[PDB]
């Protein structure tokens, strides 16, 4: 916690080197391909069109529960560094919070919510 | 209940690793076994006398 | 300030000279007789001396050589 | 007395390049020819064989011939077993959406004339090159899963004949014309339901 | 700890002229999955914000809990959304474009002439006590730490229960 | 120019390579810049090479099963592409890749092809030791 | 006088280590790369990529460069506007990782005291790189091919929370440095993989995914479409991704063995390496290139343990994949935490 | 300009927060300006605990608050939009005054 | 959808793309555009592709009654692979003349 001046540097010079690779290949490369170039690959039948094909019924429960049992995390990290520091109140206190979020995994899981 | 599943749940990983410990550790003499397979291609297979090639 | 060159010039050279020509000879004398853990011998020091490893990895030149004058 | 002669050259072909910018491309489609990767594709009576070059009878993965089965990313597809009129007009598709630096080849003797399908029948195409521009042509049906890796070997040097002016003969024109029709649709006949 | 030095300006107003653009394309776009990702890079971009100012944790986390969950949830809430490519030329929509666009900029000129008659950098003399303790030898992920459990006791033990309803409340109304 | 050292002078020679030809194209990249232009051949297949590269000679095509004598008489591919050649070439480099009633391609037929270098610039083929070598075949010629 | 500012117009910054990492992690690539394509099909086989040169050696960097030219294609559905952008984000959030990322004793390049939160807070960043390419084009075959990946990576990093904070509360830091610290205690003994071995058995299992392992089960089997949502992505694209895969696995094997083993210490304590001789002279260089060695070594170990199961084990489907990482490793890496309080509690 | 700066650009958010969220017409879009506006009083709250307030910090706790409570919102919010496009096919906010 | 009989060097698209690109791969297929030969098999000058361009009609409009089929599209193809026959057979039009591999899909010169 004293000096992210290379932290910075290493940010400017990682976020150069993406369009410096897509500028290098740019430069060094062949003006052509006029051909068709409107369809995708893996698909031989020269198709198109389609569309409602989206299964999020099933996926949106994950998400949905992963983003309500992320901020658990960001919560313990302060208590986490926190334990010797203090004394043993925080100890009881983040085990109430932990353990509020397991009963409403525990629920999460008897209800059908995480399914195939 | 949770009884049932706090027996079976070691006996589920148990099984897990009797089979992936026992597969990685025969798989052991297969990662470096001592076979030789097809050398470069100039050591081309051997021909015995009935086949056909240029007329 | 005057004989330190020897010193760090020597260890240096051998640090990229003589592994490089031998680590290809160490491999292609075994290559599917090996124990299990043979392997891991050379593939480490494939980076260890590597100032020189890739000096005569298929770098190694085959430059037109202008001869003797 | 010559027919159908050759149309000449139209350039002088007159010119010289440096040695540090000729290099450059040499390397560079030296490393083009030896990273070369195949496409998956095979049909019929002259194909199977090509599966046994990847164990221990022939292994052309040692040259680092990284199987890819899709065709926007490889650039070496083998036309193997006898094609027919039909999963022609799809095969093409291939060709035409793959990077520029493919110089394809042909394999099977079914393949760069259709031989054990040429007494007369209406499926089998005469021939790929009457499809798609490729570079070598492969005898046997099978295919001798040797003589595969020799004409591999034979392309190789075909890439390492290129230089820096090359790198313009692979851009493209059009000849787009405008010409409509009067004729009636018809309705789409591969009805997907049972 | 600090920063580099006359760099620190640059870097500002860098981050601000692509949070405006960032901005504007999350409300001009029409295709909404564009908006999104325009958000998300609004996000970043304001994370490197909360990174610059040394406050680090309120930056790391803000980092992780919406460029990554909340950006992702909203994605595959996107993917429910059937019909796009509305009219445009010139505020698409009815004179209500107008009439908002006038109402906004009257809050914004309210505002953005209150501020620059506050002398801040004069409202930072007047506290020279506050920020003068560092506890005596502390780090910043050391500060929260403990003075998130050592007097912010009630509300870390409330927002659990908070969480755990909006949980079962999601997972009943979700599914059908 | 290392293969110029070996090419204009002698006009006959022969390629010894390593069996991969991944080191040779670059010999080939710098000999179409003074008027020498490609023309590989692959001499398998052809009879008496003389009428291959002065007479108008009759190649069989591959026949398609039935149709007695029928044979397009080709042409010879020397005089033509002189022909097609600018007045500003230097030689024509050739390439009888396969030098390793038809008529066997001994070292006979290859010094009547060395003869149309003296009397185009033909290079035999054949692989050989890891290092790309080169020899006039003349002498290895009988 | 001192217009506007004297010594602080550019000479403040020196862009040679971080160049020098860029070096370093391009031929690590190189190693893993050649690793992978001589180990995983010689198993029972014949040799890797031999003919280019003696070995591989220039096999990797040969591919890199085939790879460089191959006339990108930016197919039309979809623009510069989402797709140049697309794999920018995944290389970038691997990229910056390696800044917490220790080597050795003192070589780490920013002591940052939330490094570890950093890096969990930036392998959460991908998915968003996934799913913005997989969607930068329009058919199918990479919309659900990279809605797939990014669905089920976002089901495991709270595993990888619970196994790193069972790690921070025993060494009672956040930076990579002092959890080495903490560590070189008792040699081997004193390591957490021993200490926490339920913590590191998730961690492990969950690298696997994590890093996209596997994407396709079979040699033959697709990545569950066609192809991992890098179809269309022909050239630098397709290669930018070949990296960002091999650069997960990279980070990941580095992150286990700088958490759960020594980091750059011996069998025998790291600090024991000094005293029993009562006196060093040179053990500068020495100490450098052995904390590189020390340290490459543990995470190579893991590097040929995931080349060995790549050929054990039927990669599971997403039928199967979300059942485990969610109903199966989420109670046990929660109980590892329940344990270590209190085993942490003295 | 560090401390002045940046809540010059508070507002400068915070504004379009509001207009995204009147202008809007599909629900996911109120939804991001929504977002958009909480992380725009977020920023105008940091700054203010770091100029000063450096002995306990009570702005950055009040931040992680504002996320937690963000995220919850975002939740619920997108859990009530599967629903309503259960019951109607369609989410067309202003399309729907049948309660007037 | 546009299903056409795309053989080498005769691909009658039944879809309208004559830009650089046709955007949608068809253009709603409306127009049943037709590109010559994109691999330079046969250089071109532009008298001589007129007549081709002529009997265009003669094909398109003089012989054809049924729907839109790929049957047609044989119909179409079967003559235009011998147009370009009878054109080089009379020497009017040569092959590439180009660095690619110079294939000979009807062999190589004659002495007539």
């Amino acid at each position: 916690l004293h000096e992210y001046d290379i932290f910075w540097t290493f940010l400017i010079i990682a976020s150069l080197i993406p369009i410096l690779a897509f500028s290098i290949s740019g430069l060094l490369a062949p003006v052509s391909e006029g051909p068709e170039k409107l369809s995708s690959y893996e698909s031989g039948i020269e198709p198109m069109g389609g569309a409602w094909v989206q299964f999020r019924i099933r996926y949106y429960m994950f998400a949905l529960v992963f983003v309500v049992f992320d901020v658990e995390t960001v919560f313990l990290y302060p208590w986490a560094m926190s334990f010797d520091v203090l004394g043993v109140s925080v100890f009881i206190e983040a085990l109430i919070f932990v353990l509020i979020l397991v009963v409403g995994l525990v629920y999460a899981w008897r209800k059908g919510a995480l399914e195939w | 209940p949770m009884v049932t599943g706090f027996m079976s749940y070691g006996q589920q990983t148990i099984r897990a690793t009797r089979y992936i410990g026992q597969s990685f550790i025969t798989t052991l003499s297969h990662t470096n076994r001592l076979p030789i397979t097809i050398h470069y291609p100039y050591e081309k297979s051997i021909t015995p006398e009935r086949f056909r090639g240029r007329i | 300030i005057l004989g330190i060159l020897p010193p760090v010039a020597a260890i240096a050279f051998f640090y990229l000279f003589v592994a490089p020509p031998i680590i290809m000879n160490w491999m292609r004398l075994r290559w599917f007789k090996r124990k299990f853990i043979e392997t891991y011998l050379q593939f480490m020091f494939t980076y260890l001396f590597f100032p020189g490893l890739m000096l005569w990895a298929p770098f190694v030149n085959f430059r037109k050589f202008p001869r003797d004058k | 007395t010559v027919m159908n002669l050759i149309e000449f050259p139209l350039l002088d072909q007159t010119s010289s390049n440096s040695v540090i910018s000729t290099t450059l491309n040499d390397l560079s489609n030296w490393s083009r020819l030896s990273s070369l990767w195949p496409l998956l594709y095979g049909t019929s009576c002259c194909f199977i064989e090509f599966a046994s070059l990847i164990g221990s009878r022939f292994d052309f993965d040692r040259y680092g011939l990284v199987p890819r089965s899709s065709p926007r990313q490889a650039d070496l597809i083998l036309t193997a077993g006898t094609v027919t009129m039909k999963m022609a007009p799809s095969l093409v598709r291939l060709y035409e959406q793959m990077p520029e630096p493919k110089y394809v080849i042909a394999m099977g003797a079914c393949t760069i004339t259709g031989g054990m399908f040429s007494t007369d029948s209406y499926s089998t195409v005469r021939g790929v090159d009457k499809l798609i521009p490729v570079d070598v042509y492969l005898p046997g049906c099978p295919p001798k899963p040797e003589a595969v890796i020799d004409a591999l070997t034979k392309l190789r040097k075909k890439i390492s004949r290129e230089i820096v002016e090359d790198r313009t003969l692979s851009q493209n024109k059009k000849r787009c014309f405008t010409t409509s029709h009067k004729l009636y649709v018809r309705r789409s006949t591969h009805t997907g339901t049972y | 700890m600090d920063l580099p030095g006359p760099i620190h300006e640059i870097l500002m107003l860098f981050g601000e002229f692509i949070l405006l653009l960032g901005g504007l394309g999350v409300v001009l776009l029409t295709n909404p999955i564009y908006s999104a990702f325009s958000l998300g890079l609004v996000l970043v971009c304001i994370s490197l914000f909360y990174f610059l100012l040394n406050s680090y944790f309120v930056a790391v986390a803000q980092l992780l809990i919406y460029v990554g969950a909340i950006n992702v949830l909203i994605i595959f809430a996107v993917m429910f959304v059937n019909g796009s490519e509305w009219s445009k030329d010139k505020n698409y929509w009815t004179i209500g474009d107008g009439f908002t666009s006038l109402v906004c900029i009257t809050f914004v000129f309210s505002l953005m002439t209150t501020i620059p008659d506050t002398s801040w950098y004069g409202i930072l003399w007047t506290t020279r006590s506050n920020q003068i303790v560092e506890q005596g030898l502390i780090n910043n992920v050391q500060q929260i730490g403990i003075h998130l459990a050592t007097d912010f006791y009630l509300p870390f033990e409330l927002i659990s229960i908070i969480l755990l309803v909006s949980l079962i409340g999601a997972i009943t109304m979700a599914r059908q | 120019g290392r293969w110029l050292d070996d090419v204009e002078k002698h006009k006959a020679l022969a390629i010894y390579p390593p069996h991969e030809g991944g080191y040779e194209g670059r010999y080939l990249n710098r000999l179409r810049y003074q008027g020498y232009y490609f023309l590989d051949l692959s001499a398998r297949g052809l009879g008496d090479p003389e009428s291959t590269l002065t007479k108008i000679h009759p190649v069989c095509p591959p026949s398609l099963g039935r149709q007695p004598v029928a044979r397009w008489y080709f042409p010879p591919e020397v005089d033509y592409r002189l022909s097609l050649l600018h007045p500003d070439a230097k030689g024509l480099i050739v390439w009888v890749y396969e030098a390793k009633r038809l008529q066997v391609l001994s070292k006979a037929e290859l010094q009547f092809l060395a003869m149309l270098p003296d009397l185009v610039r033909v290079i035999a083929e054949c692989g050989n030791w890891r290092k790309f070598i080169w020899k006039p075949l003349k002498q290895i010629s009988g | 006088s001192k217009l506007e500012l004297l010594k602080e117009v550019y000479g403040l910054i020196s862009i040679l280590p971080i160049l020098t990492l860029l070096l370093g992690i391009t031929i690590e690539v190189l190693v893993i790369v050649w690793l992978e394509r001589e180990i995983s099909a010689s198993i029972q086989q014949r040799i890797g990529p031999e003919y280019a040169g003696p070995l591989g050696l220039l096999q990797a960097i040969a591919d890199g460069t085939k790879l460089l030219f191959k006339e990108d294609i930016l197919p039309s559905r979809g623009d510069i506007s989402l797709f140049s952008i697309g794999p920018s984000i995944a290389v970038i959030s691997v990229l910056l990782s390696f800044l917490v990322i220790p080597l050795g004793y003192h070589f780490v390049l920013a002591d940052l005291s939330i490094g570890v939160f950093l890096w969990i807070a930036i392998s959460s960043i991908a998915p968003i790189g996934l799913l913005m390419a997989g969607y930068s084009s329009n058919n199918k075959y990479s919309f659900l091919g990279g809605l797939r990946a990014a669905a089920q990576s976002i089901s495991y990093e709270i595993p990888l929370t619970f196994c790193v904070l069972a790690i921070s509360l025993l060494s009672n830091s956040l930076s990579t440095v002092d959890i080495v610290e903490a560590q070189s205690k008792y040699g081997f003994f004193g390591w957490n993989i021993w200490r926490q071995p339920i913590g590191f058995l998730v961690f492990l299992i969950s690298s696997l995914a994590e890093c996209e392992r596997l994407p396709f089960d079979l040699p033959e089997a697709e990545e569950e479409l066609v192809a991992g949502y890098q179809t269309e992505y022909s050239g630098i694209k397709y290669g930018l991704f070949y990296l960002v895969s091999y650069l997960n696995l990279l980070v990941s094997s580095l992150f286990v063995t700088v958490l759960y083993l020594g980091g750059w210490n011996f069998s025998i304590p790291y600090i024991s390496f000094f005293d029993f001789f009562q006196m060093n002279k040179a053990v500068g260089i020495l100490e450098m290139t052995m904390g590189i060695f020390i340290t490459l070594t543990k995470a190579y170990l893991f590097l040929f343990i995931s080349i060995t199961i790549r050929w054990t084990l039927p990669r599971m489907r997403m039928d199967q994949l979300l059942n485990l990482g969610w109903k199966f490793l989420l109670p046990i890496s929660l109980g590892n935490l329940l344990l270590t309080t209190s085993f942490q509690l003295v | 300009m560090m401390f002045e700066h940046v809540l010059f650009l508070s507002v400068y958010l915070f504004s379009i927060g509001i207009y995204g969220l009147i202008t809007s017409r599909n629900m996911v879009r109120a939804l991001i300006c929504l977002e958009l506006i909480l992380n725009s009083i977020n920023l105008n709250l940091v700054t203010f605990s770091d100029l000063f307030d450096s002995r306990q910090l009570k702005g950055d706790i009040f931040a992680i608050f504002v996320i937690a409570l963000a995220a919850a919102e975002a939740a619920i919010g997108l859990s009530i939009l599967s629903s309503i496009h259960r019951n109607r096919k369609s989410t067309r906010i202003n399309q729907s005054n049948l309660l007037n | 959808q546009w299903l056409s009989c795309t053989t080498r060097h005769v691909r009658i698209y039944a879809a309208y793309i004559d830009p650089e690109t046709n955007a949608f791969d068809q253009t709603q297929t409306d127009k049943l555009t037709l590109m010559l030969d994109p691999t330079e098999e046969f250089v071109w000058t532009d008298e001589t592709c007129q007549m081709v361009y002529n009997e265009f009609q003669d094909l398109v409009d003089h012989y054809e009654g049924a729907p839109l089929s790929e049957y047609t599209l044989r119909l179409i193809g079967s003559d235009l692979e011998h147009y370009i026959r009878k054109l080089l057979y009379d020497g009017e039009i040569k092959y590439n003349m180009r660095s690619r591999v110079l294939n000979f899909s009807m062999g190589k010169p004659r002495v007539k």
